[PDB]
RNA sequence: UGCUGUUGCUGUUAAAGGGUUCGUAGUUGAACUGUGGGCUGUGCAGUUCCUGGUCCCGUCCAUGUCGGAUUUGGUGACCCAGGCCCUUGCAGCCCGUGAACAUUCAAAGAAACAAGAAACACGGGAGUGGUUCCUGGGCGUCCGUGUUUUACUGUGACUAAAGAAGCGUGACUAAAGCAGUCAUUUGACUUGAAUUAGAAAGCAUGGGAUAACAAAGGAGCAGCCUCUAGGCUACCGUUUCGGCUUUUGUUGGUUUUAAAGGUCUAUUGGAGAUUAUGGAGCACGGCCUCUAGGAAUGAAGGAGGGUAGUUCGGGGGAGAACGUACUGGGGCGUCAGAGGUGAAAUUCUUAGACCGCACCAAGACGAACUACAGCGAAGGCAUUCUUCAAGGAUACCUUCCUCAAUCAAGAACCAAAGUGUGGAGAUCGAAGAUGAUUAGAGACCAUUGUAGUCCACACUGCAAACGAUGACACCCAUGAAUUGGGGAUCUCUAUUCGCACGGGAAUAUCCUCAGCACACGCGAAAGCUUUGAGGUUACAGUCUCAGGGGGGAGUA
């Protein structure tokens, strides 16, 4: 039933990012708005760093291992890919 | 440690033809892997390719029609003078009729029969019956 | 050939690398030969420079060749 | 498994020089160790003098007393127990007779049922031994 | 497989096929190039510089925006480190393990993990001399 | 005799993977610079127009829900079709292309220009070219001034005969030989005596796929071209006087003018692979400023490095404690046995053993939880708390850009026993002693006991160091599980617990990477199987180690 060169949605949603036919990223930039000041900073999905608001320095996310935790109801808006 | 990227390529085709698969997906495409396949395709032993861009090294997806018995690579790539087609015809091919030995020549990758007629010799790559 | 070592006075040792073919095994081999070659003080070759080398009458005991050109 | 490559021909040439010595039909041809010990010293036949007549009790289940001789080789001075090949032929041999000696035919080892006897007599005093047994020539009296 | 020791684990960033920067980046190339250098004068490495850009400032790939990788940007400005950074962080591990083992001389596990780490350094230091990026007399000590 | 294996062997158990890891010589090494086009005639495969043989729409019925028919049905759907050079691809043929793109158009791309070109353009020689060649341009020759090889392959030179392969030939045949055959005579055949192979290396010259050498390492750089005008200016050479381009009739001496080149200024036309009317500093503007800088293949389900969960774990070192137990010792009680065995006895006991409480001292040890679990390169690793360097896995649109794989020699580590010097000395215990057993029996059993077992610092490197299975890479189907990490549910979304090491912990469903494990095919068989012994006579991914009937002998 299946083609190798045109795989179904259900098969390739499962695969590892390297095992895709493509090699894509699993990450995205979110548009984050600090709760303490109304201000907007782009934040990378997997942050691996302390990320602070610019006006107030709030530490808007935790580094935690897989995927960074945003802080305390700060608004995320997910940016496009392009 | 991918030593020869044909070795890896033509095994998969070989060992996924022995299983009756309709398609094979081959990991590191290369200028030689294509030119080899396009010789297989000339004589009817493979249907179609897709060469997919990863931006790095492609991935070939070959449609098998069921007509391949084996695909080798000859690893050290011994030479052939045009008088040496009889060794390779004799040792690596099943009959003097239907096999093919693929060579690299000045003129390019081609069969041992395309080479006898053009009189070039070259280095051996592989075979397919 | 390459210039192997310069330590002699006004003379030089070139190594000439080649592959040799053993019939039984149908494969090759690394080999080398080294020569004593006279370098006129016109040239100043350093270890590693390819050099063109001409035939001469015997000059020293081991020197039959003479450096024509330094290719770098 | 073995090593493979265009430029690998040292490893292959060396690896055979090393692994042929493990061979025995020739770990024989390459050892002087063979030549010094073959009392013929490499030659197909040899002449001895007969020192002594000897019975040799045959080996294993076979019972017999095989008719053998000691021999003093004229080349090497070595001493050899050799076999007299046929019926009663030990009567054609006397002590101190010159005797031409040959191998049994498994090159350096004894032919089954004579314990450790590698050689047989082909001639007695320049007359053939089988040609005496089968009656053809008369042993020259000297 | 892995250089020394046996893991086979495979985890890596997988870069996207599409290399044009997003539409939402309003940062000019010359404003990126100056961030790189501005933060390299703070005594940072490139492997970190590229994070503070993708983390906070949202620049995924500096080659894709700036025309060029985080070191031509440093090598052009003379801010490039004296020792390649893959080599600097190995010397930095080896020395701490040398300081560790100076009190603890029965600790055999890290006496063997040195033997590995140092044998790396000498392979990189063999690369970076061959490639001419180290002075050919560079030595461990 | 595929029993030496390049073609072409074997290595779980038959002989044979080093105990593990690092590692030099050596061998092997990822992808990329690259489907040239158009026109004609002719062979192949995939939108005009014509079909009405379908399904869809609709109608009639209405049939509670498995009838149906209905014509026009309906540019709907569909179809079987056409010598439509309208189609696109493709075979074969002719033939044109400065032929990507740009650029030129003069008599047929001339000239400039783009591209290529040292087999070249740039100047020059009469002692060049059979007496200076051809029709202002052009070849030939020589000289002066301004970048590619090699393997491989094709062809060709260059190479003694005998020998081998081979043509011709009735030496009567044959092994040979190079001879002979024919007329018809007072020679004829232009008499025959061909031809091929003959490692490697060396020679010349085509080809440029696969490869190798060398160089590079990317700011470690880097030339815009062009018309004219002017100005200045020797040119080389140096140790002291040296060198110098033709013409002026000639040679020697002097000197001027002139080009040439250089250098300074002047602007003529055009480029530019990275925007100067631009960035930078003091929405438009000046002012003042400071002025090269962005032209680089890519980022390997190859390697190294980074950061993160204060992630994971009997991984490793250190320091404090902790836990019952064996033994020993007092205290505190009791009185006659205790121990040990198949049965005893050696041994301990009224000088109080055995036994029972609570402790104290010392050394070892970490039960149950503990598994077809985890960690470590192997050897090995099990209480807790602190502490010191690390390690893997995972996460990531970080960094780097071939740094790699395997390895003679070489280095480090290696259980138990051993060995050296100090410590320790509870338990167990080679040697030893004693009692049994026995035909005999230091043996096996019992009471003992030294070295030892434990620790620090040194050696040794001798395992059934085993998975009896070398390392790295690829392909490979199934079912339920398991340990790390991550993701989704916040078509699967759900359960139980409730400031404080906690926006938490565990679970459920599903996925995913990484670890230990419980269909093909192969195999002498036992058996192996995405954890191979599979993908191997249809024999070729790379490196390396060991084996060649049994002994002798791992001996001399």
């Amino acid at each position: 039933d299946a083609d190798l060169s045109y795989p179904t949605v259900r098969t390739e949603r499962m695969k590892h990012k390297r095992r895709r036919l493509v090699q894509g990223p699993n990450s995205y930039f979110m548009d984050v708005s600090c709760p303490r000041c109304r201000q907007v900073t782009v934040v990378y999905s997997h942050a691996t760093t302390a990320v602070e608001c610019k006006g107030c320095s709030k530490k808007l996310c935790r580094p935690t291992g897989g995927k960074a935790l945003l802080v305390e109801g700060c608004g995320y808006r997910r940016k496009p890919d392009h | 440690t991918m030593m020869s990227v044909l070795a890896n390529a033509l095994r998969t085709i070989a060992s996924a033809e022995r299983r009756g698969k309709r398609q094979v997906l081959i990991r590191p495409s290369s200028k030689v892997v294509v030119k080899f396949l396009q010789v297989m395709q000339k004589h009817g032993y493979i249907g179609e390719f897709e060469i997919i861009d990863d931006h790095r090294a492609g991935k070939i997806v070959v449609n098998l029609n069921g007509r391949l018995n084996k695909c080798g690579a000859i690893c050290p790539r011994f030479d052939c003078a045009t008088t040496d087609y009889e060794k390779w015809m004799k040792n690596i091919l099943p009959s003097r009729q239907f096999g093919f030995v693929v060579l690299t020549t000045s003129l390019g990758i081609m069969d041992h029969e395309e080479a006898r007629s053009r009189n070039t010799g070259g280095k051996v790559l592989g075979f397919f019956y | 050939g390459i210039v192997h070592s310069t330590k002699m006075h006004r003379t030089i040792i070139i190594r000439r690398n080649y592959l040799h073919f053993i019939k039984k095994y149908q494969r090759y081999q690394k080999r080398h030969k080294s020569l004593a070659v006279h370098c006129s003080p016109a040239f100043d070759p350093k270890q590693g420079d390819e050099v063109v080398v001409g035939q001469c009458r015997p000059l020293s005991k081991t020197i039959r060749y003479n450096v024509l050109e330094v290719v770098s | 498994t073995k090593t493979n490559g265009q430029n690998a021909a040292r490893k292959l040439v060396r690896l055979r020089r090393r692994n042929r010595w493990a061979d025995k039909g020739w770990k024989r041809a390459h050892t002087f160790a063979a030549k010094k010990a073959n009392p013929f010293g490499g030659s197909s036949h040899a002449k001895g003098i007969v020192l002594e007549k000897i019975g040799v009790g045959a080996k294993q289940p076979n019972s017999a007393i095989r008719k053998c001789v000691r021999v003093q080789l004229i080349k090497n001075d070595k001493k050899i127990i050799a076999f007299v090949p046929n019926d009663g032929c030990l009567h054609f041999i006397e002590e101190n007779d010159e005797v031409l000696v040959s191998g049994f035919g498994r090159s350096g080892h004894a032919v089954g049922d004579i314990p450790g006897v590698r050689f047989k007599i082909v001639k007695v005093s320049s007359v053939g031994l089988y040609a005496l047994y089968r009656q053809k020539k008369e042993k020259p009296r000297n | 497989v892995r250089m020394h020791g046996n893991g086979r684990g495979k985890a890596s960033s997988a870069l996207p096929y599409r290399r044009t920067p997003p539409a939402w980046l309003k940062i000019a190339s010359r404003n990126v190039v100056k961030m790189v250098c501005k933060s390299s004068r703070k005594g940072m490495m490139p492997s970190q510089i590229g994070m503070e850009l993708r983390d906070s400032m949202g620049i995924a790939q500096v080659k894709n925006v700036t025309g060029r990788k985080i070191l031509r940007i440093l090598k052009h400005n003379g801010l490039a480190p004296e020792i390649p950074e893959d080599l600097y962080f190995l010397v930095k591990r080896a020395t701490q393990m040398r300081k560790h083992l100076e009190r603890h001389t029965t600790d055999r596990d890290t006496k063997y993990r040195l033997i590995l780490v140092e044998s790396r350094i000498h392979r990189l230091a063999r690369y970076y001399k061959r490639v001419k990026q180290l002075p050919p007399t560079w030595k461990y000590e």
